[PDB]
RNA sequence: AGUGAUUGGAUGAUAGGAAUCCAAACCCCUUUCAGAGUAACAAUUGGAGGGCAAGUCUGGUGCCAGCAGCCGCGGUAAUUCCAGCUCCAAUAGCGUAUAUUAAAGUUGUUGCAGUUAAAAAGCUCGUAGUUGGAUUUCUGCUGGAAGGCCAAUUCUAGCAUCCUUCUGGACUUUUACUUUGAGAAAAUUAGAGUGUUUCAAGCAGGCUUGUCGCCUUGAAUACUCAGCAUGGAAUAAUAAGAUUUCGGCCCUAUUUUGGUUUCUAGGACUGAAGUAAUGAUUAAUAGGGACGGUUGGGGGCAUUCGUAUUUAACUGUCAGAGGUGAAAUUCUUAGAUUUGUUAAAGACGAACUACUGCGAAAGCAUUUGCCAAAGAUGUUUUCAUUAAUCAAGAACGAAAGUUAGGGGCUCGAAGACGAUCAGAUACCGUCGUAGUCUUAACCAUAAACUAUGCCGACUAGAGAUAGGAAAACGUCAUGACUUCUCCUGCACCUUAUGAGAAACCAAAGUCUUUGGGUUCUGGGGGGAGUAUGGUCGCAAGGCUGAAACUUAAAGGAAUU
RNA sequence: UACUGUAAUGGACUACCGUGGCAGUGACGGGUAACGGGGAAUUAGGGUUCGAUUCCGGAGAGGGAGCCUGAGAAACGGCUAC
């Protein structure tokens, strides 16, 4: 039932049975890895690469074509982000709400939602420190959060 | 105590809303009288 | 009176994606032919972005809820 | 969310037993369930079952007969000490004659009848009768 | 419901010792107020002197005058009213006469027809049954 | 086969010896002279309405005396009192009082209950705590030792590419778990053997004209979390995520007193060529995040509109208007109430408005714009267990109320009169201050209700409905409608060999055929949400929260 | 860290030096009509209550304190003091 809301939604991508598809496809393992390193250099997140691939170009999935996932390829090349994308987009959301909330102080609903996103940042950071995807002793501060994004 | 039943009024009774108020007036009085003897 | 091992093609087509016996996607890919160019482009059925041509950008399809609309008379062949 | 995989499937089984279905599917399937269903199948409480190999946990579809009155699960998985297998089934099972406790042991998953003669206790898993 | 899991000894053990006190009979045992309360000292019987001869009336429906005695326990000099069992025997008591007091058999509380929890077992050590019988 | 004092003849209680016992008496065990016929050597203790086994008996008493653990007997005919007679229960014992155990599934791990009976925090966040998806040498054939029974069941070696340093232990991440074993005083407890005359006991005895007596005499055995040890393939925690031959480098002990210095022998340190498939499980009808077109009376800040109500203005006309069950207070020729056109003011958003939507709950209905935010749906995107539930602790929390400024139309706790009435500080009527509205703080409770905690699985259909999505040579002109399927919402109807005390219930089902995970609460009714202490509050009061004494019923759902 | 003291180990004690140690898994404090255990009562299993008292430890000899002799006592049917 999600997490924070009461909503209980079943919507998801359901991946196919066969692997290394498709028979119709060709190109190469090598040429796809060049395209990913090109678009990462353009400045584009691991989610946004695989959207750009399956939409315009071929490849349904990169894990089908190459052995590796997209973030595995970026981290091998050394064109990976500093912090992971889900933690990035939660912090950027929290900074956006703090601009709104210190303009409009009487908005109680915005004050409620800022607790929920910043609570999620703290617990999701505690994951990423355990897996060593973040430097040790890395912590969220609402003073220094805005410069940390961009 | 009483909790939820508090006002069940299953059988002829004083009425809870009134009862709570009556006890409040007794209690309020207890305060000033106890502070008077300080 | 029932057959969970061998379900019917008609009924399992109606069901949701994940509730089928083997889950697999009801989306697909398309070799699209825009009117001007002789070139062809491999385009996903549900496209979230406005897809441009192989040279001098026309426009293949605009994104919607589910399946993207294809721009005027232009043919498409499923893979 | 979904702590015990075996605990869901035996409730799914025993419901659709009592309704009186010929066969049922269960989900998400495991290595423990196929071994638990295997030691039902020896004693003759269910028929065949397939296990579809979807690229996921997988679905187990069992043919069954009108034979199980009930099967259940003992969470928490208590420890028991060969002395105390007799004390459990006096409490738990409907009679001394028929029924089975079933309990994981370092010589594989097995019934309490097999656990007596091999002479090793373990952790209790569930039961059926 | 309960916590079933193997490491839930504290929650199970703590809940009993807290909610044991919700019993009425558990509190009468295990509180410290048992020793201050009662005129008896957690004891079966107790001697005392009959300060006065008294009469009390049973609550309706029953009506009558029950003939009890007010006594002071020797150990604590605490006054109590003790009922005198059987017909008469009031004559037997004599003010200032030592009388054994025994529980009415209801663990305090009250008996039948008001507010009396004790019975006089013996008078001058003679005992009530011997005299009523006359044996 | 039982009765019938009708007679009738056949062992110790007792008293004294004998020997035995005893350190000296004494008791027991033996044997002795006396020793029962209402077997006067005389069995009592509690009961006889119910629970509870056993009298609609007969006198006395008359809500008196008294019984009565509880329900109840007694007011002049008592199946309960006080007696007599008869019968019942236990019996050399039986009744009473206090504490305690079972009964108590009325403390519930096994094993209770929480819609209405006692009891789900008003609602979300959340740290410990508790609990956590699937997945990593499985199958087959040939032996070997045992093995119960008229080949099953154990254990074990091989062979499908399976270590080695040696001649049993070193390595296999680490424990828990289970198995066997060690060590752990007896007495007590269970228990083997044995006629203490039986028995509770005790640890003794038993054979036998044999004499260095014998049974190479018995007095077994079990039992005694944490700790030490060990076989093991599951389950569950937990850990992690190089090799093969060559040299520089460099320290350190045996044998042929100390200094000397090589040698070889072996360490830990860093290059050069070679080998091995050179080294990352899936992507949960778990979760987070991205992207797409939408949806909403969700939130904040502006802005704008609509009649009405009250006041004021003029403009008519002229005696009533108001209000009630019926009247009065009140307003009125110094022109009310009604007619019309304006203007100001501050509220409130009718009808459309629904067994509809949105929101964590409280709650949220005029137009337009701006600012962030959310769900569902779609997805051959992405990360890969990041999760569930939550002692402390934290945010929001109608109405009323408080504090300090604005605003004050209407309504209106108090107060005021006028009625009604026996009275009426009320219902009804006419005025009317706080309040109602708003900015800035507080307060923290409501029948804050679905009186039903929150995640998850599975149970049963039909027709509606809100949102999104796909299909149709569909009908009319990107959209409205028709037909059909999918999830996600608020519900509704029907029915159950499902449940319940019943009312009723797709959850209150899958619970004596009792265990998916977890938080909080309750233990007869009062006393009492009181007292005292604590802590929060500017106060009002909130949260926490007893006892003495009191009482046999309170309470639930249906029936007449 | 280094003495001292003891039958020996130790903040046991003394000099200097550092700022630690325990606690929500309940520290610290209060109550016990509390000596602990081997055990006792209680007729499914799980439990609940008791254990001054036959044995094994512990402590005490009206209350506290001090000490001699000796292998051993802070002894009390030994001594000194309040």
């Amino acid at each position: 039932g999600r997490m924070y809301g009461p909503g209980k939604g079943m919507s998801a991508s359901a991946l196919p049975w066969r692997r290394k598809p498709p028979t119709w496809l060709k190109i190469k393992p090598s040429d796809v890895e060049e395209h990913i390193a090109k678009l990462a250099k353009k400045g584009q997140t691991p989610s946004q690469i695989g959207v750009t691939l399956r939409d315009s170009f071929g490849v349904p999935q990169v894990k089908s074509v190459t052995g590796n996932k997209i973030l595995r390829i970026l981290k091998l090349q050394g064109l990976a982000p500093e912090l992971p994308e889900d933690l990035y987009y939660l912090i950027k959301k929290a900074v956006s709400v703090r601009k709104h909330l210190e303009r409009n102080r009487k908005d109680k609903d915005a004050k409620f939602r800022l607790i929920l996103v910043e609570s999620r940042i703290h617990r999701l950071a505690r994951y990423y420190k355990r897996t060593k995807q973040l430097p040790a002793t890395w912590k969220y501060q609402s003073a220094t959060a805005s410069a940390l994004v961009a | 105590a009483h909790g939820a039943s508090r006002y069940k009024k299953a059988r002829a009774k004083m009425r809870w809303k009134w009862k709570k108020k009556r006890t409040r007036r007794l209690q309020r009085k207890r305060r000033k009288m106890r502070q008077r003897s300080r | 009176e029932i057959d969970l091992l061998h379900p019917d093609p008609k009924v399992e087509a109606s069901k949701h994606k994940l509730k089928r016996l083997i889950p697999n996607p009801n989306s697909f890919f398309m070799d699209v032919k825009c009117p001007g160019c002789l070139q062809i482009t491999t385009v996903f059925s549900h496209a979230q972005t406005v897809v441009l041509c192989g040279s001098c950008n026309i426009m293949l399809c605009q994104p919607t809820g589910g399946k993207c609309k294809l721009t005027e008379g232009c043919s498409f062949r499923k893979k | 969310v979904r702590m015990n995989v075996l605990a869901d499937c035996l409730k799914t089984l025993v419901n659709a037993e009592k309704r009186g279905r010929r066969q049922v599917l269960i989900r998400p399937s495991s290595k423990v369930i196929i071994k638990f269903l295997q030691c039902m199948q020896r004693r003759g409480y269910i028929g065949d079952f397939e296990i579809v190999d979807d690229h996921r946990a997988g679905k187990i579809v069992i043919e069954l007969l009108g034979r199980i009155n009930k099967c259940g699960v003992i969470s928490p998985r208590f420890d028991i000490q060969v002395d105390k297998i007799e004390q459990f089934c006096s409490n738990l099972l409907p009679s001394r004659q028929f029924g089975h406790l079933v309990l994981t042991t370092a010589y594989g998953i097995m019934d309490h009848e097999e656990a007596r003669r091999k002479h090793t206790g373990g952790k209790i898993l569930g039961y059926f009768f | 419901g309960k916590p079933n899991g193997i490491r839930t000894a504290r929650k199970l053990r703590s809940r009993r010792r807290v909610q044991k006190w919700a019993d009425k009979t558990y509190k009468k045992a295990h509180l410290g107020t048992r020793w201050k309360a009662n005129p008896f000292g957690g004891s079966s019987h107790a001697k005392g002197i009959v300060v006065e001869k008294l009469g009390i009336e049973a609550k309706q429906p029953n009506s009558a005058i029950r003939k009890c005695v007010r006594v002071q326990l020797i150990k604590n000099g605490k006054k109590i009213t003790a009922f005198v069992p059987r017909d008469g025997s009031l004559n037997y008591i004599d003010e200032n006469d030592e009388v054994l007091v025994a529980g009415f058999g209801r663990s305090g509380h009250a008996v039948g027809d008001p507010g009396v929890r004790f019975k006089v077992v013996k008078v001058a050590g003679a005992s009530l049954l011997a005299l009523f019988k006359e044996k």
